[PDB]
RNA sequence: CGUCGUCAGCUCGUGCCGUGAGGUGUUGGGUUAAGUCCCGCAACGAGCGCAACCCCCGCCGUUAGUUGCCAGCGGUUCGGCCGGGCACUCUAACGGGACUGCCCGCGAAAGCGGGAGGAAGGAGGGGACGACGUCUGGUCAGCAUGGCCCUUACGGCCUGGGCGACACACGUGCUACAAUGCCCACUACAAAGCGAUGCCACCCGGCAACGGGGAGCUAAUCGCAAAAAGGUGGGCCCAGUUCGGAUUGGGGUCUGCAACCCGACCCCAUGAAGCCGGAAUCGCUAGUAAUCGCGGAUCAGCCAUGCCGCGGUGAAUACG
RNA sequence: AAAAAUGUUCUAA
């Protein structure tokens, strides 16, 4: 879900990284 | 919250009011336009009038309220709901 | 359209069975460009029905079409002030496509988790005349057949 | 880690503290609304729940 | 209101910049305040002149401002000694190496932007507004022009009601591009108020 | 001995391309052609009128061409020849070894 | 020794070089297979030579780059046709009237201001 | 309050964070653009008097 | 500037008719996307419009070959890396190309139907372009400007506050309600743009935002960069769930003088409504819709799910 | 061969 940070799905709809989306 | 690489946050105006009145055997109101400035260990005990851009709103400050910006306790918004 | 006719769209013969109505088909399972998701889909399923019920699947798949296309179908007039069900017949195309539409859309209403089992499942029901598809389109048929007092309202 | 029971103490009690000292977010769990700086001229839906719909003001004729 | 600037249309099939040169993106603007303080110093300075178009080139720490003037000699004053105030002031605003030249326009009747401020001008004298914008279409035909339209938009006479005029003469194919059309505007400025001018010069395909 | 221009109009920057490589094409050796480099293209879309009219816009862009010209053998009869050529106003030229 | 074909579609191109072998292919120095591994439109990038039976005539050696693998696909149909009329024009019919040595210019059509893509327009609510 | 705050907005200010852009031609606060000194307006105004070097109106 | 409306229209000069308004032309037959052409005709021409010229996309050429490209021989730390080369792809300027020019058919003609060649065919697709006027439309708050009005104040500076309020109501959207789905891991294929107190390679710290080091790049060279749907492999098994991610507690990160009012982000926890939506209502005719991601302007930061663009995948249907 | 009523005052620029 793009709304869910907690996934890497948020992640990329955010354009942000972290340990849900690690670059 | 603000980066803690950086220290806690006092206008140092505001400040210099708080210890020119520790070191008087305090009290004294203490007006301020300062509700950016975090509550300080130093101030428990000390009234400090925060200006909600209408009146300075007089604060009692406690122990219980030291992690907490002044305008935390001067409210901006008069409401009192829709009838 | 107003001026012109709408001029069908030949779509390329499907890779594998080399078949225009498989890939209206697939077109058909297609839901956001995924078509490739739609292949495996109508693919995966085209297994299945070589497994239960050994035979070739694309004579399976074109007597479920066949047993879905509607001869007959309401439509609504004018005359006056009305707005009739007309029985009026159907274009092969139109039979075509109907078919397609209540194909996927039967066979998606099916309870089976995974869709191919659901596309199977439809196709080989629909193949021997029962299931959702016909449901449908004999239930159309039915009504143009009780409405034929206003079939001298067909142009 | 504390849990079920005891964890919702400790969130039960800071917000406790956050309306026991008037803090702004404490003004805000009293009357129920938001906390984070979302507006409420709209939405706020989930804090505020099912919408009390109240008549309206009237065109002229 | 829904027409586009026939020029703006144009720049690159028939017209060509006013101010033309190449600068990076970290003082393309500073070049181009300096030149908006130019044109508005001599818009000002050489409107008693009949300033019809500046030209403005740029390269390095030189600034060549090639005015396009109907009467040169008001503006080059006596001798070269009012293009030599000139030379000196726009130096000091340039703080670079001011070229100031000056160049003779063909038919001022054929040049847009003068007739523009010519119908701006008599209007400002009060003068019969329909009139003076048949006088204007007209002097352009006579000077060879294959098209000519006049616009005035405003109070016209001073009525409370405003309203606009125009006549045209000739063609004015605004939707062609190879139509070399000449636009100007000048805006006439009164005791009841402000008023626009608009002219349209074909001047002919090419 | 490596020379690149640019310029917002690509007609006098071709011009003032090939009036370098037919330069150096007189005192020899060989130059390597004019390659036009991408073009590097900043829009602007603004709303075409001054208030409200949000749906309705007009697109403008910057275009910065590029040209490279290389002259593969130095020869000081150019590497004073070229300082004596003409390139119009909006071209700025680059050289480089 | 070499016979080569463009191939153009949706910003995608691909450089197709149909040399004389068992069948084999290649795209981008991966296999085909290995390539659009699980893409049913894979062999339609070969009905060329399935017009003209020189399926495992040829062993091809293809590059493709820009656009996206089903646009690649397309322009490895075009250019593998391209190449076989290259090799000989007797080949020509039978390779354009099925539509091979034309070049669909469908591109994405540009957004417009004031829509929401190319033509889909924002909701209309008469107040 | 426009004179007064097309000349505030030159002055340098107290702190780095209240330096806000303002049109150099005619002053407006809003839509103005790094490149230019201009604003959006402006921006199409000096565009279409080809006082803009190497700008047109694109097309694609 | 919006709008009607990219709708096919609006008119003028002279002549003719009419006491006059005004009429004719501009109507009529056919035709076209078009007042587009043709034929007719007290009309004969003309102008604003329409089309065309212009920009992007599709085919070929020419000129170009580094930072771009590698077909073939040479090596090769096996990476177009070096020799070398510009063939190709490309980049980007100048050309060519389609004109109903050809055939068959119809027709008085204009055209229309179909066939050929051709990458493309009937205006090839998309843009830019908006007639006379309309709405006393919109904007005195972008600017300009007449008049009315204020002048230790309706001017000016500052600090704080407010523009973010919230019993409610509407519009536009984003995210969902799940299995054609969700999740982790590995693995592919874009275009267009941006980038010198800028983009950040790579390195260590950190679960992570980020921090500290630290190259390259005034950029077809270094970077933003990961494109994502997808593919492969495995997990979930129909549950308010491994759907959904709102709300809230706590813990931090950064920008900034300063995030209480009122920033974005990151981690732990929390895990709402929602099981596909009443009356009603919207968009879209093809690389469109649908879905997927990417970039830019503004910008310290950012409340952008917005806007303007970009490519990826890619349908349905039009009887009427 | 027709489902459905109405539009405050002055001004029409
Ligand atoms: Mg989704
Ligand atoms: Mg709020
Ligand atoms: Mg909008
Ligand atoms: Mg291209
Ligand atoms: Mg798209
Ligand atoms: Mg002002
Ligand atoms: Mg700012
Ligand atoms: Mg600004
Ligand atoms: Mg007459
Ligand atoms: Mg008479
Ligand atoms: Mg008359
Ligand atoms: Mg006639
Ligand atoms: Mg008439
Ligand atoms: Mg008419
Ligand atoms: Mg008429
Ligand atoms: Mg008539
Ligand atoms: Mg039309
Ligand atoms: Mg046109
Ligand atoms: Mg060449
Ligand atoms: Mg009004
Ligand atoms: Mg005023
Ligand atoms: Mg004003
Ligand atoms: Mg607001
Ligand atoms: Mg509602
Ligand atoms: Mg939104
Ligand atoms: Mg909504
Ligand atoms: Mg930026
Ligand atoms: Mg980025
Ligand atoms: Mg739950
Ligand atoms: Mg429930
Ligand atoms: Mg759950
Ligand atoms: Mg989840
Ligand atoms: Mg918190
Ligand atoms: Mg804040
Ligand atoms: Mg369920
Ligand atoms: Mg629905
Ligand atoms: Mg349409
Ligand atoms: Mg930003
Ligand atoms: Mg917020
Ligand atoms: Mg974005
Ligand atoms: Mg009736
Ligand atoms: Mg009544
Ligand atoms: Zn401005």
């Amino acid at each position: 879900g793009k709304g869910d940070r907690r996934t890497r799905r948020g992640k990329i709809w955010r354009g942000t990284y972290g340990k849900y989306r690690p670059r | 919250p603000r980066s803690l690489k950086k220290g806690v946050f006092v206008d140092d105006h505001l400040l210099e009011k708080v210890l020119e009145l520790n070191a008087k055997g305090e009290k004294r109101l203490i007006k301020t336009w300062s509700r950016r400035s975090t509550i300080v260990p130093e101030m428990v005990g000390h009234t400090i009038a925060v200006y909600n851009g209408k009146q300075h709103v007089p604060v009692y400050i406690t122990e219980n309220m030291v992690g907490h910006k002044l305008g935390e306790f001067a409210p901006t918004r008069t409401y009192r709901g829709h009838g | 359209a107003r001026r012109r006719r709408a001029e069908v769209r030949q779509l390329q013969p499907d890779l594998v069975y080399g078949d225009v109505l498989v890939t209206a088909f697939i077109n058909k399972i297609m839901r956001d460009g995924k078509k490739n998701l739609a292949a495996r889909i109508f693919y995966d399923a085209c297994k299945i029905i070589q497994e239960k019920t050994g035979q070739e699947p694309l004579k399976v798949f074109k007597q479920a079409v066949e047993n879905v296309k509607p001869r007959m179908e309401v439509r609504s007039r004018r005359v006056g002030g009305a707005n009739y069900q007309v029985p009026m017949e159907v274009s092969p195309r139109r039979q075509q496509s109907l078919a397609l539409r209540w194909l996927v859309q039967a066979a998606n209403q099916r309870p089976e988790r995974r869709a191919a089992v659901r596309i199977a499942h439809e196709l080989m029901d629909a193949a021997e005349g029962k299931g959702g598809a016909v449901k449908k389109k004999e239930d159309v048929e039915r009504m143009a057949e009780a409405n034929r007092a206003y079939a001298h309202y067909r142009w | 880690w504390k849990l079920e029971g005891e964890l919702r103490a400790e969130v039960a009690a800071n917000i406790k503290r956050l309306m026991d000292i008037g803090c702004y977010r404490g003004l805000r769990h009293r009357r129920g609304l938001p906390v984070r700086g979302q507006r409420t001229r709209t939405n706020a839906r989930t804090r505020k729940g099912p919408r009390k719909t109240v008549a309206g003001k009237k065109k002229a004729p | 209101g829904n027409k586009i600037h026939p020029i703006g249309f144009r720049l690159g099939i028939t017209r060509d910049w006013e101010s033309r040169w190449y600068a990076g993106k970290k003082q393309y603007r500073h070049l181009l305040l300096e030149d908006q303080r130019i044109r508005g110093l001599l818009e000002k300075e050489l409107y008693s002149a009949g300033l019809a178009r500046v030209d403005i080139e740029r390269a390095a720490d030189n600034v060549a401002v090639t005015v396009h003037v109907a009467k040169p000699g008001v503006v080059i004053g006596r001798g070269g000694e009012r293009i030599r105030v000139l030379r000196e002031e726009l130096a000091k605003l340039t703080g670079k190496n001011v070229a100031l030249n000056v160049q003779e326009v063909q038919n001022p009747n054929l040049s847009a932007p003068l007739v523009a401020q010519r119908v701006a001008e008599q209007i400002e004298r009060r003068f019969a507004v329909r009139r003076a914008i048949k006088q204007a279409v007209q002097r352009v035909m006579e000077s060879g022009a294959k098209g000519a339209k006049v616009i005035v938009s405003g109070r016209i006479g001073g009525a409370e009601q405003a309203r606009t005029e125009w006549a045209a003469q000739g063609r004015v194919p605004l939707h062609t591009l190879r139509a070399n059309i000449d636009y100007g505007f000048a805006l006439a400025r009164t005791t009841y108020g402000v008023l626009g001018v608009k002219a349209y010069i074909f001047l002919g395909e090419v | 001995i490596r020379i690149k221009l640019r310029g917002f109009d690509h007609k006098t920057l071709d011009a003032s391309a090939q009036k370098i490589v037919e330069a150096a094409r007189r005192s020899g050796a060989q130059v390597s052609g004019p390659i036009p480099l991408p073009t590097r293209v900043r829009r602007f879309t603004v709303i075409r009128g001054p208030f409200k009219h949000k749906d309705s816009r007009e697109h403008f862009e910057l275009r910065t061409h590029n040209r490279l010209v290389d002259i593969i053998n130095p020869n000081r009869k150019t590497i004073e020849q070229l300082m004596t050529l003409d390139l119009p106003t909006g071209v700025e030229i680059e050289i480089k070894t | 020794e070499q016979y080569y074909g463009t191939g153009r579609r949706k910003e995608a191109v691909a450089r197709v070089f149909l040399r004389p072998g068992n069948g084999k292919v290649t795209v981008n120095g991966q296999d085909f297979n290995e390539y659009f591994q699980g893409l049913v439109r894979a062999v339609a990038a070969l009905e060329p030579l399935r017009a003209v039976d020189a399926l495992g005539h040829f062993d091809a050696y293809i590059t493709v780059r820009g656009g996206g693998k089903s646009g690649q696909i397309d322009a490895i149909k075009l250019g593998i046709a391209r190449a076989l009329v290259q090799y000989n024009p007797d080949y020509r019919a039978k390779l354009k009237p099925l539509g091979f040595l034309t070049r669909d210019a469908r591109v994405v059509e540009r957004k417009k201001y004031g829509k929401h893509k190319a033509r889909r327009a924002p909701q209309y609510s008469k107040r | 309050a426009r004179k007064a705050l097309i000349e505030k907005a030159k002055r340098t200010p107290k702190f780095k964070v209240r330096a806000y852009t303002r049109c150099v031609r005619c002053g407006r606060a809003r839509s103005v653009y790094r490149f230019f000194g201009l604003c959006r307006i402006c921006l199409r105004e000096l565009a279409h008097k080809g006082q803009l070097p190497g700008v047109r109106k694109a097309s694609w």
